[PDB]
């Protein structure tokens, strides 16, 4: 329509680049196993992530502003303009990723983006209820936070930008109409640790700012970060997750909310099984495939029938921490 | 043979402390102009323009003269070696690396050399230097930086409770693939090399067989500074000439013996060979101005003569009567 | 033996850069008239009318004389070879291809020769030239183009960071199946040939056995430009004549020895054979005007004589006393 022409013509962009040196070291880093034997600890994973980011930043020679809610309150530290923003396990701390992206500066972020719907991340048990991850840090408190969908398709993002109260007064009449000052970013996530596949090393570069119309679509269909909806609308009380394997396999993870048991299966198998008429047929087919483990077939059958169980909340005793 | 053996977590702090001590008081630097680089001392020029300035500024500073021997005249090298051996009371160890440029890991390259260059040079030149380092990853200063890093790692492992500045102040002379260190870390040096992923060869100092350093043999470093070409490396191969086929044998032999006279005039078992080469190939060689105008020309203390003779005999494990017989045979040919 | 080994993705950019450098400043060209082509120098004519003009215009231009030696007089060839060996300081490598016209792949044919011809000639002649190339796929210029492409590929692989124009400016003399290149890419040339899918034979230059180029032997290219027929290829087969049976043996031998005198008058171990052929088959041969009017007639420095003799002996691995005995036997027969 002619409205599309308005958006196409109205570029009015102001590209800004404070010579942010591309951090090619973070991009294209081979998978690594931090723990020589056994399984790594959460503190060890955090230390490895910090060391990797530190080495990259120092090798490039840039500066950094580590964050350890709506405003970062960077004034108390006043870092340089060219310095990067680095955050580790700050999902609980930051209300939104927009808080980090308003600064219109490159962001290096190590986050929790699970590929299993429940289980252990390193030594830290975690579980998803409603749509909030009930993470339990090994040697720490209990974190309750959502996941902000870093790994969905699309490299271009829309985010807010910093605005003062005077700027707020200036733009509020324009804001209510549907006019927003939107910055654009390019995302890269690496997934660098094999033993802990639930944590992603997100990397981001800003590209340029733009004024956009709220009630007008975009030709490139740029996306804005949204909270993930783990709940399965077809089977109440169940969480469903899909992810793509490196060997060209589209697996799916199923499980109940506020619950520990979890199984991964090829998506095609789940779609075939979800249409079977009888419960006994599910077991017959699963035995046909060669799955003899009861823990697998029983969970598949329970998902098929949508069995809801009100599991209780019970006291937990956590592993003793050792500084080493 | 490329290697990607990243070091351990603990070693990273030691490497950062060593890099900071290398930085010292020279926070800011500026690149050199093309003309100045050209008159200093293609592909070599683009990296040299920055690396020569970086070496001259930081590596040749007041607080970095303790270890960066590479970059001084041979008389200065001999003086430094004699001073170091006098300080260590003839208790020193030698390091011999095999294909260091072919064995340094990506983590070491991007956390020692790149870090040092970026900290030394101005921020406005960061992109050029980082691009040059990236091109390098996929000359002389790199070997010195690796040797300094390994020395700092050894010193940190030996005395983990001392301050990093005081630890680094004890760094002995180092020059590329060759260097000197205290003998008290002879066994612990291998473990440090394994942690970094490098291969190290170490030999205890022995006055009977002399000391090996920069292919130079110190006959008696305790008292005299007299020094000679390494006999072990050259005697077994001096009879064969590795010059290109286009050069006549006489010119190559004449250049070799001229260099030997310039460096090893009074060394036993080499002076006789040099004189016999000059006597045989000399008259049959071409004009010396012709070879001075030819590209392949550059492609090559009397008081302790007795002691030098005995030290050479000990180095070559040849009996004195056998040495005299060999000398007589060489002269009479 | 047809082959369809397409090159890798990376090599395509190198080939395109080489083709563009070959194009140079000659964007537009025009075909030659039939009469002009006929007086220049059926089936040969239809392709020659375009290929001769293309060669003369582009391949004989100012910026394409560095590599396209093919197309010059033998005196010019000798001068170019001596200049190239003087530039390379007797450090050159030789390339010998086996059935290049029978081994060039479809991708190479349609991305080097066809591209060059289409870029050289006018757009209005595109259909004719493309049809001629298609007929060819299912003479001299093709071999030169293949040699230039392989040289460009080797140069690109040796120095991937230099500009393509500067890389191509170093292209040495090339003439069909024979060519010259720097010895520093002796090992990497095999990998380039494997990537394109061609078979390459390379031999290090050896002054003792001389240098092989265009079936010509340079006795001492460092100083003298004296050159002779290749002894390795011809000595083992010169005693047997491959002429058609209809020609008398005497006429074929006389033509062969006349050519040898025209090219190898003062070459040892060949002059004696030529003179003995002239003495024996000479008087028994027919009239020379008769063979000049017969189709099969065209179907065939004194200062360094010592050095040429020694170079021929080294080439043929025959002892000097044995050489003298052979010369005496040949003359007395």
């Amino acid at each position: 329509t002619r409205a599309l022409q308005r958006a196409v013509i109205d570029k009015t962009k102001t590209p800004i680049e404070t010579r942010f040196y591309p951090l090619d070291s973070l991009r294209t880093v081979t998978p690594k196993r931090v723990a020589d034997n056994g399984h790594a600890v959460s503190g060890a994973v955090r230390d490895a992530a910090r060391r990797l980011i530190d080495e990259s930043i120092t090798a490039v020679g840039g500066s950094k502003f580590e964050v350890n809610d709506l405003a970062q309150d960077f004034r108390n530290d006043t870092p340089a303009d060219d310095a990067f923003i680095v955050g580790v396990d700050v999902d609980y701390y930051v209300t939104e990723p927009d808080v980090l992206l308003e600064h219109m500066r490159p962001v290096v972020l190590h986050t929790f983006n699970p590929k299993k719907v429940s289980g252990f991340d390193a030594d830290s048990p975690f579980t998803i209820k409603n749509n909030l991850v009930e993470y339990k840090v090994s040697g720490g408190a209990a974190w309750v936070h959502p996941v902000w969908d870093w790994c969905e398709a699309g490299e271009f993002i829309a985010s807010r930008v910093r605005t003062s109260w005077k700027e707020w007064f200036l733009q509020l009449p324009l804001r209510m109409i549907g006019l927003e000052k939107v910055g654009y970013h390019k995302i890269h996530h690496c997934r660098p640790w094999t033993d802990c596949p639930d944590r992603a090393l997100v990397y981001t570069i800003p590209q340029y700012v733009i004024w956009r119309f709220n009630w007008i679509d975009t030709e490139l269909h740029v996306r804005k970060l949204k909270r993930i909806e783990y709940q399965d609308e077809t089977k109440p009380g169940w969480n469903r997750l899909e992810y793509v394997t490196d060997k060209n396999e589209l697996l799916v993870s199923i499980g109940r909310e506020g619950e520990h048991a979890q199984i991964t299966i090829e998506k095609e198998k789940l779609d075939m099984l979800s249409g079977l008429s009888a419960t006994q047929s599910v077991n017959a087919r699963l035995i046909g495939m060669g799955h003899k483990d009861p823990q697998y077939t029983s969970m598949i059958v329970q998902y098929y029938t949508g069995k809801k169980v009100v599991s209780p909340i019970s006291p937990t005793v956590y592993k003793p921490t050792m500084p080493r | 043979v490329a290697n990607d053996k990243k070091p351990s977590d603990r070693i990273a702090k030691i490497a950062e402390t060593f890099v900071k001590l290398m930085n010292g008081p020279f926070k800011d630097l500026d690149p050199l102009s093309i003309e100045e680089t050209i008159e200093r001392l293609l592909f070599i020029l683009k990296v040299s323009r920055y690396t020569l300035a970086y070496s001259d500024i930081v590596l040749h500073a007041e607080h970095n003269e303790h270890w960066y021997y590479p970059g001084r005249n041979p008389t200065e090298i001999a003086d430094g070696v004699c001073e170091f051996v006098s300080d260590c009371d003839a208790e020193v160890i030698e390091t011999d690396f095999s294909n260091l440029d072919g064995r340094v890991s990506s983590w070491m390259q991007r956390n020692i050399a790149q870090k040092a260059m970026v900290q030394a040079f101005r921020p406005e030149y960061r992109d050029e230097i980082i691009s040059f380092m990236d091109t390098i990853i996929n000359t002389t200063p790199h070997n010195t930086q690796y040797n300094g890093c390994v020395e700092f790692t050894a010193l940190t492992f030996e005395h983990p409770d001392a301050e990093p500045e005081d630890l680094f102040r004890l760094i002995g002379p180092k020059c590329g693939d060759d260097g000197l260190s205290r003998a008290i870390i002879q066994k612990s040096i291998n473990r440090a090399a394994k942690c970094f992923g490098l291969e190290l060869k170490v030999e205890r100092y022995n006055p009977e067989i002399g000391l090996c350093f920069l292919s130079r043999v110190f006959v008696d470093p305790l008292a005299t500074t007299t020094t000679i070409q390494d006999p072990l490396r050259t005697l077994r191969k001096l009879h064969l000439t590795t010059r290109d086929p286009t050069i006549p044998l006489a010119d190559a032999a004449c250049d070799r013996v001229e260099g030997y006279l310039c460096t090893d005039a009074l060394t036993p078992l080499i002076s006789d060979y040099c004189k016999m080469v000059l006597r045989l190939y000399g008259p049959t060689a071409s004009t010396e101005q012709v070879r001075n105008q030819r590209r392949s020309r550059n492609k090559e203390h009397p008081q302790d003569a007795h002691l030098m003779k005995q030290v050479l005999i000990k180095r070559t494990a040849i009996d004195e009567d056998q040495v005299d017989a060999l000398i007589g045979r060489f002269a009479a040919m």
